[PDB]
């Protein structure tokens, strides 16, 4: 029943920075885990990063391609999770989605995939 | 007036002689009439 | 613990990696802790664990783990669930297909992992003092 | 609280709410000073002016805003317990 | 007395994205509302977006022409607000200004207009 809105993506130069906001409405994302996904054309949706209801780095997970570069932050007051963009590379060019479920804790291989947003387009080029 | 209460006692009786000098010698009991729960700090008294 | 007398201590047997035995503490979740085994908010007991590595190593999946559990469990319940995770709009009927993963995955029991999360079987008890009269009580000896 | 939008709404901008004022609220204060907010060095005397607007604004009693912004009757009653001789006590019954 | 600076505009293609910034100096914009204005030559200054001191969506106001495409976010430590453009149209080609006052909360038709920056030129053309 929850809908998500991804925003903040756009054209950036290599090594650039951004911040993706997954706006949640009609529901509260505080007791539920939130995950970030990206899907460039030609490849399947791939998990980027997952943040849990406790916002604990033990429960916060990043995939191999994004470790050390991408970062999240959630503020339950405004009901939206961030996706800090650092050292953006052309390989990161994809349509970035955010997903959530009734689960509240992420894992290295378990990301929420119940409800999806429309996604934001992130392009890293000249 | 005490502990946030205000009590009024009254009693009326006729008089025999118009002597205004002193109070006649007779026992009179003052029954409670009205009790108020206000908590005003009172220090002075004025008459109209 | 020997001197005090407990009441109706219940033991359970779990098989785990060993890297997250620390995280089975109340208020935080580990991989297996969020997967299969859960502990209460304030459990009344001690944790005991020996080195289950050399002897329990024979590839062995008879102790596999519930990777795809539908949701976080509730206090004091088992994990009798034996079907598949719900993620899409259509039923996952008909074995693995699009958007469904079977929770039956290798929990790293190969012989080459002699240093990798070897089995670290842990046993944990839960006691009760003063709740009911004690049955198992410590010794005094001396004749 | 209760619902009064059906009878109060017709809209009626008589119960206008203050939007421009000096600062935030302090306990046990009344907001009756209909004074225009001073957001600039130039005094605001002389009715409307740039960067100095009257606090009065429409607060949406129009029938278009039916489900939202329609008036809901809410009242808060202050209660003091064991401070003064109680004057309002509840019903007993029984004879 | 506060001065503002608008930057980030330039030559962008239709359908592109831009991110402006209204840098404030010598003063703090935290307890005050900030509004974005654009003025292409030939037409009067018009409102674009208005953020309040609380930065709340209820107190967040955008004009009809920019709803769903323009987004703001204020960083109080740096004392700056942005105007993130997504899917720019050629009609958006204008000189973008930011203005602030001593007020703290915007409305649908109440934008701060006291202290204006030099403005930035946002051009949407090939």
């Amino acid at each position: 029943q929850v809908q998500l809105v991804e925003s903040g993506g756009g054209l950036v130069q290599p090594g650039g920075s951004l911040t993706l906001s997954c706006v949640a409405s009609e529901s509260s994302l505080a007791p539920y885990r939130v995950a970030w996904f990206r899907q460039a054309p030609g490849k399947e949706r791939e998990g980027v990063s997952c943040i849990s209801r406790d916002a604990h780095p033990t429960s916060t997970y990043y995939t191999a391609s994004v470790k050390g570069r991408f970062t999240m932050s959630r503020d339950n007051a405004k009901n939206t999770v961030y996706l800090q963009m650092n050292s953006l590379k052309p390989s990161d060019t994809a349509v970035y989605y955010c997903a959530t479920d009734l689960g509240g804790y992420c894992s290295d291989s378990n990301y929420p995939r119940a409800w999806w947003g429309q996604g934001t387009q992130v392009t890293v080029s000249s | 007036n005490i502990d946030g209460y205000f009590k009024i006692y009254s009693k009326h009786t006729p008089i025999i002689v118009r002597e205004p000098e002193d109070l006649p010698q007779g026992f009179s009991a003052l029954e409670p009439l009205v009790d108020l729960p206000i908590g005003i700090n009172i220090t002075r008294f004025q008459t109209l | 613990l020997n001197d005090l007398c407990f009441t109706n201590v219940y033991a359970d047997s779990f098989v785990i990696r060993g890297d997250e035995v620390r995280q089975i503490a109340p208020g935080q979740t580990g991989n297996i802790a969020d997967y299969n085994y859960k502990l209460p908010d304030d459990f009344t007991g001690c944790v005991i664990a020996w080195n289950s590595n050399k002897l329990d190593s024979k590839g062995n999946y008879n102790y596999l783990y519930r990777l795809f559990r539908k949701s976080n469990l509730k206090p004091f319940e088992r994990d009798i669930s034996t079907e598949i995770y719900q993620a899409g709009n259509k039923p996952c009927n008909g074995v693995a297909g699009f958007n469904c993963y079977f929770p039956l995955k290798s929990y790293s029991f190969r012989p080459t992992y002699g240093v990798g999360h070897q089995p670290y079987r842990v046993v944990v008890l839960s006691f009760e003092l003063l709740h009911a009269p004690a049955t198992v009580c410590g010794p005094k000896k001396s004749t």
